[PDB]
């Protein structure tokens, strides 16, 4: 459980925090993480939990470390270290200059121009799902909307058949919500095995879908290999699933408890993009980090080569030094600052797709089901980790209050 | 205030850009696709490169060390008036600012 204090860490910087089991979780995950920002806690602390690691608790430090990949390498970005053992997705673990090569190629797949023309399909997918739930007066939002929406968007983007969704759901679920029935490495291998024949077929018969574009791309001044292609195509899938499922769940949990905020977006739909940015701030959910490349003094703290440092994307936006009254959701918030998509060269390459998914969901949901609530007697349970989330979200509504459009 | 973005081909687009918003953000928000903004504005990718019109170069705050470092690796021609537009923050003093967008970012 608790690792020994390395000789260079002074006892006054020690703090009790398990990122996989924070104490006040029942209050909600973001609340539980905000203990790290209580009055006298240092900007940079050490926890004995999860192998032992640093935690930057404040936005200023988090941003700074993310902007310095020479001292803070992505080669080992996960805590505990063994959590990324069989993790080899691209380009998570690369620094520039190579990481930039892969990002250039990924930008051809999920860049702003591609999302903009993709929007009509995203809306149709969201609308269909929502209209199929509407008459029921109930759903589990996480399984009934949050999960199917992003994975169908991926099938569209990647030119893949709907009949392949159960298999892909299963594999990515095994990686992310393991059953015990299969290791992460087995599930990863099976995903790559699904991808790689499609990769090779489309390198020789190119199309306009994401797999064709990746398969035919150049990195480092030469053709992308099948191995590199599968390892990045794998993350274009996995990257877009759990984060979206869980972020949409936190948002809808919030809206289900906030009839005035719902009413704001119903009466003024044009506020939905601004509201979405404030929800990204308030319900930020990712927490990964970096590894020290050399001994380095940072903000008065001696860090050693090989130390891991958690730089939680979640905390920047909750930092009261960056946003006044950080737990308050204000759709009119003047200067919304967050690092919910990360920061530095690794900032989410899918950010524009994510925002469109968020914005479309909120507009297409609120248009049809403006009035909804948590199921009575439902105990809504958060989970904490590298991607924190909601286990389930039973919603209920009176169908008399809904509208088909 | 207004910003004018001149594409490599001479096409000019004029945007209303609010105080405190970066010229990269305004470009990416309004379909100026020749500005990519891949890193999301922390002088980490050099894909928001622009040439600031010399009428405004003594009005824009100078580029810091980080921006100067990041500019080293722009893929279009680096010029004396090259800036990362994510590092140019709109203010009323800059109303009218013209920037030229190179033919490549990646
Ligand atoms: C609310 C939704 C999302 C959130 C909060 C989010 C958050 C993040 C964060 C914080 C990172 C950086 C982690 C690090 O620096 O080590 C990241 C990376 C990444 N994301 Fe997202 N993401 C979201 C949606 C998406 C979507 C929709 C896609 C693709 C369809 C996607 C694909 C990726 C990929 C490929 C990376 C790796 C980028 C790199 O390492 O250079 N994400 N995401
Ligand atoms: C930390 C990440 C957000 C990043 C690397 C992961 O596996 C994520 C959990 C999804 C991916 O985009
Ligand atoms: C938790 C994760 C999101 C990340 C990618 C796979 C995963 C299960 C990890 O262990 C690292
Ligand atoms: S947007 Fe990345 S350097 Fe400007
Ligand atoms: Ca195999």
């Amino acid at each position: 459980n608790l690792a020994p204090l390395p000789p260079h860490v002074p006892e006054h910087l020690v703090f009790d925090f398990d990122m996989y089991n924070p104490s006040n979780l029942s209050a909600g995950v973001q609340e539980a993480w905000a203990v790290l920002q209580e009055s006298n806690v240092p900007d940079l602390v050490w926890t004995r939990s999860n192998g032992g690691h640093w935690i930057a608790t404040r936005g200023q430090l988090i941003r700074e470390a993310y902007e310095d990949y020479r001292h803070f390498s992505s080669e080992s970005p996960f805590i505990p270290r063994e959590a990324g053992e069989a993790y080899d997705f691209i380009p998570t673990s690369m620094d520039p200059p190579e990481q930039r090569q892969f990002r250039a190629l990924a930008n051809q797949v999920v860049g702003m121009p591609v999302v903009d023309k993709l929007e009509n399909r995203i809306q149709e997918l969201a609308s269909s799902l929502i209209e199929s739930l509407r008459p029921q007066g109930q759903c589990n939002f996480t399984e009934d909307y949050a999960e199917p929406f992003p994975i169908r968007i991926f099938m569209l983007l990647a030119g893949l058949p709907e009949e392949d969704i159960p298999h892909l759901k299963y594999l990515t679920d095994q990686m992310t919500r393991p059953d015990g029935s299969m290791t992460f490495a087995e599930a990863k291998e099976a995903l790559y095995d699904y991808l790689i024949p499609i990769i090779e077929q489309r390198r020789q018969k190119p199309g306009t879908d994401a797999i064709s574009i990746v398969a035919n791309g150049q990195v480092n001044g030469r053709p992308i290999t099948s191995d590199e292609a599968k390892r990045m195509c794998g993350l274009l899938l996995v990257g877009g699933l759990d984060t979206v499922v869980n972020f949409l769940s936190f948002s809808m949990e919030f809206l289900a408890k906030s009839p005035e905020h719902r009413q704001e977006l119903i009466e003024r739909p044009e506020r939905i993009p601004a509201a979405s940015e404030e929800l990204l701030r308030r319900f930020s959910l990712v927490a990964d980090g970096r590894i020290l490349t050399s001994d380095y003094e940072f903000h008065g703290v001696q860090l050693k080569k090989g130390d891991q440092i958690l730089l939680p994307q979640m905390l920047s936006g909750l930092d009261e030094r960056e946003n006044a009254a950080p737990m308050h959701v204000d759709f009119s918030r003047q200067c919304v600052s967050h690092t919910t998509f990360g920061h530095g060269s690794h900032l989410c390459l899918g950010q524009h797709l994510a925002r469109r998914e968020i914005i479309v969901t909120l507009k297409e949901w609120l248009t049809r089901i403006p009035d909804f609530s948590i199921a009575p007697g439902a105990q809504i349970q958060h989970k904490s980790g590298i991607v924190s989330g909601v286990q389930a979200l039973p919603l209920v509504w009176d169908p008399a209050t809904t509208k088909a459009v | 205030s207004k910003v004018v973005y001149v594409s490599h081909d001479g096409t000019r687009r004029e945007l209303d850009v609010a105080c405190g918003v970066s010229l990269m953000q305004a470009a990416v928000s309004n379909g100026i696709y020749d500005i990519v903004g891949d890193c999301g504005g922390s002088a980490s990718c050099a894909t928001c490169h622009v040439y600031v019109n010399e009428a405004f170069t003594d009005k824009v705050p100078a580029a810091n060390e980080r921006e100067i470092g990041m500019l080293e690796s722009v893929t279009a021609e680096l010029k004396p008036n090259s800036r990362l537009c994510c590092q140019i923050i709109m203010t009323p003093e800059l109303d009218g600012i013209v920037v030229d967008v190179p033919d490549r970012q990646w």
